[PDB]
RNA sequence: AAACUCCAUAUAUAUAAUUUUAAUUAUAUAUAAUUUUAUAUUAUUUAUUAAUAUAAAGAAAGGAAUUAAGACAAAUCAUAAU
């Protein structure tokens, strides 16, 4: 009837997409914090996105426990101590894992995502190899 | 998928062709979609995003976070003026509400006539250019509260149009003088 | 046919007892035995075509059925829900309820019919035109009496007839008088096309106001004055909305500018039925300069009222047989006012 | 396997139900006149369920549904974009490292730079025109490669209007400054704070007409320019002004065709999808939605009619109107009586009446602010000692 | 043949064409019959008498 | 064609004149109907409108000065027309209604209904305090393990495994179900209480028709009751260093 | 309310400078 | 002032290929209650009324943030600024 969606415009109003894992591997593993989990999770929409189009079969965002910081204070400048206000700080963790991906893939989709990171959000990658008892290092 | 080389050539410009090509080729058909209602990531209303709208997307040459341009690429350079005025109408206007404008400014007797047109019904034209005014007294009340001396400005005003009609009004305010006396002049031209 | 009509209004129930019945046993039970038996009936018969329009029916029924359709006459008969009921068993309830108005409409008022007798209702529905009231009719309402001796006041000296029974009579002359004055008044106002707003507050009397108002198109309050309805309509009353009509009083369905519809709108006449009671409405008009007419006893002030009607107030027969003739004399203002703009 | 032996199965349950023994029940038709359309209606109810099914699982609206409405659906969302303010817009600095010596030097940084931007707005012309550029506070943004900084600012007085384009053959004291901000090749100030950042930094000097539009330039503007007008009294014609800023709005009417609206919007959504769920499906049969798990209806185009970037996107937006504004003087503004005087311009309210009557909820900015409130206080210093301008602007 | 005549005869709401003879021309439901829910077992019964 | 200007309402000048308005249109739809004798049949066969809210009724044509007076008296006579013969009502007085017994009716199609387990188990959680319980309960004798643990070995408290019984004695099936506890959280208290909980919710599952029985017993309610937390410039929760006078 | 939008794939050589430190 | 809000409550839905296991969990979204009815008794602005009685259905019972205007020339020029 009218002009055609694609699936590519399509697939923007509906959850992302994922890839099965054929063998199990754990190559990285993307920790997401932030104090704002609307961004932190919108960023990790974003990253479960990409990663169906470059292939790197991703698991999801792993809702890890939230670490409350807490402080108490004075409310005056001098003597009144029986008044007394709480200030508290809240991290938000989210967990991205890749599996079964090639090195220089998981490099893309890294670099991309800091290419294309929100403001108010870090992350932290641990990166694992595969490798031999003895390795020929000369 | 969807469509293939359906017109599709004619509906999105030529750069985008690829872009959809490489998505039909890799999304499979069939796909089991499912809407997501945990977070939200796609507007409201139904887009291509196939144009740059003003004022709802970023607008090029400027600034932002998020941005692609380097320092050496920025094509703005003037700042009087606002950037990204508003669509549509240009104006938000409520509804039954008007642009200000000048509404006998000059004259409060314009802002007295049309009042009183509006709860009584007389002619704001005979009382704009056919009524004199003229304050009598215009002193100072006060008024001893618990919290202090609340002063209040008292005005009393004739206001009459020389050739018979003649009315008295009085006023009392907590702000000003000039709000004192126009209520005093509304309650003359009531009591004409 | 009546047959179909008359078989027991739920017939072929055990279809239903029968589809509720095979649910509760499992299925390890039954569907394997069943589902050996299809390599038995495939046999060799030719089925394409007949399977090929099943399918087509399977689809157009079941799959196609439309359980929200869309986008987004005269009552000939009477009592159409009403069902009959056999011949042979009783009268149902209703039925006797039917034959029962039937009977009250054609064989009830039989035997005398009565005359000289009072009926309430026909003092709202059939008022007299004010040139045939009579002073028996006012007494006979009751407009005569007033209150008693000790609450009299003064101002009203040349209202009073004299006093029986402890209490004072006011002169029915000088009532019909008055009467026929507000009567032509409110007839006039009636031709000049104005607002005539009648107010009674007192208990018993929102009928007589309402059918007034029906009657001349005008408009009733029975329940409280707000004050400031008229020195304070903007506040009051402005979120109301108001109507544009025609000389014919037709709605004509014309959109209103927002000031136009918060423009203040005033009576052209208030006729009070509880003067008394009813203080604060008599100086809003008197200040705003509307004309009003009330009904004053013998201990209501008259110079509060453009035109009096001295007579009786707590008694909602003497209320509701003045307040229809003025009724009555504000219809026919606006039959006349109809007509002449119908036929020029 | 096949129905074609269940039917006699069936029968021989009919002949049951009139006697376990008889041959078989009261048939008008060999029991087909109405057999059949009850053996449909079960098909039907199993569409109701399944079909319900559908929709509700394919629900996403925003939020704003009145409960009083009928139509309106199971599904609701606050969280739209359009529709409140994301909460790492409440600190002035947005960041998070996982090295917290370093996002305290951030922030220390940050706040210097504010308030060298803040010393870096006055301008002088000619000894006799002095020019104040009015600014916000400083949004920093640290995402992982980039900082940005983004405020908005005031011209004192822009040219005026009535004047004729002879300001495009000459740049202001202003259009300088904005453009060594960022648009000089190797000067602009982006590249020595990127310096102290080891980033790439950007500034965004977002510009303002109206001074009541933000409560930071507005208290700074009576704090720093209008000293004359309140330093012995405050001058009649300036509090008519300041009071008559802004027309008396109806925040009733206003909050309800807010509501309204999104009632609308919702509901035609919905009739949107009731009408793929009837009018759609036929070609396409039945058990290919597999409820269990997917739930694709049909082209978003369907989905989403007469829903464009030209109706939907404006009418949903909030806080886009002052309906409350409160000023205070406090400090000796007074050469009289030597002492503190305090003095406070209210004008309208302070409460938004759209969460009092929809499915949208207040969320409290730092957990003490009203969404809805913005406010700031700006002290300076005359012949007499410090005062304070304090504002607080409600926006509906 | 005659079910087809007879549909195509009704220009009307599909519940209106359908009409079931008990009454209840409109076969609009809410729930699988969850009001009546699943009949107690004759155990269930007697522990509870 | 003279053209002139009029209140919309007869009511007009009145308190509440939409309000009134309506009014008077029932009153006279019920004086046009005052014959035709009510329902007799009530209770099972009245009441079955829901009509509309006090909010609802205030947005069509209260507003703000709609009275509950006001409003229950539309009700009132709201009902008397509903009450009325069905087959010898009116097409008027049912479209008069319409807009009153207006009600959203939302489908339902959730029911969520439990069921046992491939092992005939019944798997409840209960908590209570900072505890937590599951029960895997099955039909049997009356054995239980807490824990992998004997109930003497974990419980040393005879109030606790009263409080694990209380469900199973409240139904008489002390020995007809086999209990295997699972719990972490809290102390000795909490974990009873939570397993008693669980128990009593498992229980429904096989026989529903006592959940009335298990819930005025009160083992189906949970107990929200937990530490309250301490406050500032106070020794705990609801506890304040000493006052001094001076 | 219509303007070209120009494209550039994000080619290994764009993501440059961006890939993991270690 | 109440609501809106945060910690708690219940349910669902979504994430975790249950070897960051605490799935008895974590936190994103929504729903729910500032609880509903039914007959009892005192009454009483008459039924349209509350206080109770408690058959029933519900998981449903808390906590803190917010402390107005005016004041006591209350404390603070030792948080900093004047
Ligand atoms: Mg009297
Ligand atoms: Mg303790
Ligand atoms: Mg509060
Ligand atoms: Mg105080
Ligand atoms: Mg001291
Ligand atoms: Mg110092």
């Amino acid at each position: 009837s009218t002009r055609p969606y694609p699936v590519n415009v399509e697939a923007v109003y509906y959850a992302p997409l994922k890839l099965p894992i054929k063998y199990g591997d754990l190559v990285a593993d993307i920790q997401l914090r932030s104090y704002d989990n609307e961004n932190l999770d919108f960023y990790s929409d974003f990253i479960l996105r990409t990663g169906y189009y470059l292939g790197i079969p991703l698991t999801g965002p792993k809702p890890l426990p939230t670490r409350r910081e807490r402080w108490t204070v004075i409310k005056s400048p001098f003597v009144h101590a029986k008044s007394k206000e709480n200030f508290e700080r809240h991290t938000h963790k989210r967990l991205i894992r890749a599996w079964d991906t090639n090195p220089e893939v998981l490099q893309m989709l890294i670099a991309y995502i800091t290419k294309h990171s929100m403001a108010g959000v870090g992350m932290k990658c641990n990166f694992f190899q595969r490798s031999e008892i003895s390795l020929d290092l000369g | 998928q969807h469509y293939d080389e359906s017109l599709l050539s004619r509906y999105y410009p030529e750069s985008l062709l690829k872009s959809i090509k490489l998505a039909q080729q890799t999304i499979p058909e069939d796909t089991k979609f499912r809407v997501s209602r945990n977070v939200e990531f796609a507007p409201p209303y139904l887009d291509d995003f196939t144009k740059i709208h003003p004022f709802w997307d970023y607008k090029p040459g400027m600034p932002h976070l998020h941005a692609q341009e380097e320092n050496n690429n920025f094509s703005i350079f003037r700042w009087d003026q606002v950037q990204q005025p508003l669509p549509g109408e240009g104006n938000i206007l409520p509804p039954g509400v008007s642009l200000p404008n000048d509404g006998g400014r000059k004259s409060k007797s314009a802002d007295v006539a049309a009042g009183l047109h509006k709860q009584t019904g007389v002619d704001p034209d005979y009382i704009t250019r056919k009524l004199t005014m003229k304050p009598l007294v215009m002193k100072r009340v006060s008024n001893q509260t618990g919290k202090g001396k609340i002063a209040s400005f008292y005005a009393l005003v004739v206001v009459g149009d020389k050739n018979g009609m003649v009315g008295l009004g009085e006023g009392k305010s907590r702000e000003e003088m000039s709000k004192a006396i126009f209520k005093a002049h509304w309650d003359a031209v009531r009591n004409l | 046919d009546e047959v179909m009509l008359l078989q027991q209004k739920l017939l072929y129930d055990e279809i239903r007892s029968e589809l509720k019945s095979l649910s509760q046993v499992p299925e390890d039970e039954i569907l394997p035995e069943l589902k050996k038996s299809l390599e038995q009936d495939k046999l060799s018969d030719k089925e394409q075509q007949l399977e090929a329009e099943l399918s087509d029916f399977f689809r157009n029924y079941a799959l196609l059925n439309k359980l929200f359709d869309s986008k987004t006459a005269t009552p000939t008969k009477p009592y159409p829900n009403l069902i009959p009921s056999a011949n042979d068993k009783p009268y149902s309830s209703q039925e006797l309820f039917l034959r029962q108005l039937n009977h009250s409409m054609r064989t009830a008022k039989l035997g005398a019919t009565i005359s000289k007798v009072y009926y309430p209702h026909k003092d709202i529905f059939y008022p007299p035109l004010p040139e045939n009231i009579t002073v028996e009719s006012l007494m006979s309402a009751g407009v005569h009496l007033g209150q008693s001796t000790s609450l009299w006041r003064s101002s009203t000296q040349s209202y009073i007839y004299g006093e029986y029974k402890g209490i004072h009579i006011i002169d029915l002359n000088q009532t019909l008088s008055y009467l026929k004055r507000a009567a032509k008044v409110v007839e006039g106002v009636s031709e000049s096309g104005g607002i005539i707003l009648f107010l009674g507050t007192r208990q018993g009397q929102k009928r007589g106001l309402e059918e007034a108002a029906k009657k001349t198109h005008g408009y009733y309050v029975s329940t409280r004055w707000i004050p400031g309805t008229l020195t304070n309509s903007t506040e009051i009353s402005g979120i109301w909305e108001k109507q544009e009509i025609d000389s014919n009083d037709n709605p004509t369905e014309r959109a209103l500018s927002p000031n136009e519809t918060s423009k203040q709108v005033k009576p052209d006449l208030l006729v009070v039925l509880n003067p008394t009671e009813n203080r604060n409405a008599l100086l809003e008009a008197i200040k705003s300069r509307v004309p009003t007419i009330a009904i004053i006893d013998t201990d209501s002030e008259p110079s509060l009222v453009t035109y009096p009607i001295p007579g009786n107030d707590d008694s909602l027969r003497s209320v509701n047989f003045l307040l229809g003739v003025l009724a009555r004399a504000g219809q026919r203002g606006l039959q006349n006012r109809l007509a002449r703009n119908n036929e020029k | 396997l096949k129905l074609l032996n269940m039917i006699l199965s069936m029968m021989n349950k009919t002949n049951n139900n009139n006697n376990i023994i008889i041959n078989n029940t009261l048939d008008s038709l060999m029991n087909k006149k109405l057999l059949l359309k009850n053996m449909l209606l079960d098909m039907n109810n199993k569409k109701m369920n399944n079909m319900k099914r559908m929709l509700n699982n394919n629900n996403m609206n925003p939020a704003g549904a009145n409960p009083v409405v009928h139509r309106i659906g199971p599904a609701g969302n606050i969280n739209n974009k359009l529709q409140h303010l994301n909460n790492m817009n409440n600190w002035n600095t947005q960041i998070y490292n996982y090295n917290k010596n370093m996002e305290i030097m951030n922030t220390m940084n940050d706040k210097l730079i504010n308030k060298l931007l803040y010393k870096m707005m006055t301008l002088k012309l000619n000894n006799m025109n002095i020019n104040k550029i009015i600014m916000s506070k400083t949004i920093n943004q640290h995402s992982l490669n980039k900082l940005n900084i983004k405020f908005y600012y005031y011209n004192n007085d822009i040219n005026n209007n009535n004047n004729n384009n002879n300001n495009n053959y000459y740049m202001n004291m202003m259009n300088k400054l904005m453009n060594i901000m960022n648009n000089n090749m190797n000067n602009n100030l982006c590249n020595i704070l990127s310096y102290y950042y080891k980033k790439k930094v950007t500034i965004e000097p977002i510009k303002l007409s109206y001074i009541y539009l933000n409560s930071d330039i507005f208290s700074k503007y009576i704090s720093l320019n209008d000293m004359d007008k309140y330093n012995n009294g405050i001058l009649t014609n300036y509090q008519r002004m300041l009071n008559n800023i802004m027309p008396k709005l109806n925040d009733h009417n206003i909050s309800m065709n807010y509501i309204n609206n999104i009632n609308n919007i919702n509901n035609n959504k919905y009739n949107n999808m009731i009408n793929l769920l009837n009018n759609n499906n036929n070609i396409n049969n039945n058990n290919n939605y597999n409820n269990n798990n997917n739930n694709y209806i049909g082209n978003i185009n369907n989905i989403y009619n007469n829903m464009t970037i030209d109706n939907i996107p404006m009418d949903i937006l909030m806080y886009k109107y002052l309906v409350g504004w409160s000023i205070k003087f406090k400090g000796r503004l007074s050469n009289n009586n030597g002492r503190t005087s305090t003095t406070n311009l209210l004008n309208g309210t302070f409460n938004n009446k759209k969460y009092l009557w929809s499915n949208i909820n207040n969320n409290y900015k730092l957990n003490y602010i009203p969404s809805n409130h913005n406010l700031y206080n700006n002290s300076n210093i005359n012949k007499n000692g410090k005062y304070n301008i304090k504002v607080k602007l409600n926006f509906i | 043949n005659e079910l087809r005549e007879e549909f195509s005869a009704k220009e009307y709401l599909p519940e209106t064409s359908l009409a079931p003879p008990g009454q209840s021309k409109v076969d609009l439901l809410q729930g699988s019959q969850a009001g009546s829910k699943i009949k107690p077992t004759a155990e269930q019964l007697a522990q509870w008498e | 064609l003279p053209r002139r200007i009029v209140p919309k309402l007869a009511t007009f000048y009145s308190a509440n004149p939409n309000h009134e308005d309506r009014i008077n249109r029932l009153e006279r739809l019920l004086r046009k109907y005052i014959k035709l004798p009510s329902q007799n049949n009530n209770e099972a066969q009245q009441t079955k409108a829901p009509w509309i809210s006090f909010d609802e009724y205030a947005l069509i044509g209260g507003g703000t000065k709609l009275k509950p007076t006001q409003y229950t008296q539309l009700l009132y006579m709201l009902n008397k027309l509903h009450n009325i013969d069905p087959q010898l009502t009116n097409d008027e007085i049912t479209s008069e209604l319409s807009q009153y017994y207006k009600k959203s009716s939302m489908l339902s199609n959730n029911i969520k209904i439990k069921t046992l387990d491939e092992f005939g188990r019944s798997i409840a959680v209960g908590k209570r305090k900072s505890s937590t319980a599951k029960v895997f309960v099955v039909r049997g004798t009356g054995e239980i393990l807490v824990n992998g643990r004997q109930l003497n070995d974990y419980f040393l408290k005879m109030k606790d495994r009263e409080s694990i019984m209380y469900p199973l004695q409240v139904i008489e099936s002390v020995g007809k179900y086999n209990i295997f506890a699972t719990t972490s959280g809290g102390g000795p208290t909490g974990q009873a209480e939570s397993i008693m909980h669980a128990i009593a919710k498992a229980l429904v599952v096989f026989n529903p028709l006592l959940k009335s029985r298990l819930h005025k017993a009160g083992v189906l309610t949970r107990d929200y009751r937990h530490v309250e937390r301490k406050k500032p410039g106070k020794k705990k929760a609801r506890k304040m260093p000493t006052w001094v006078k001076r | 309310v219509s303007s070209e939008y120009v494209l550039e794939e994000p080619t290994p050589l764009s993501l440059l400078e961006y890939t993991p430190q270690v």
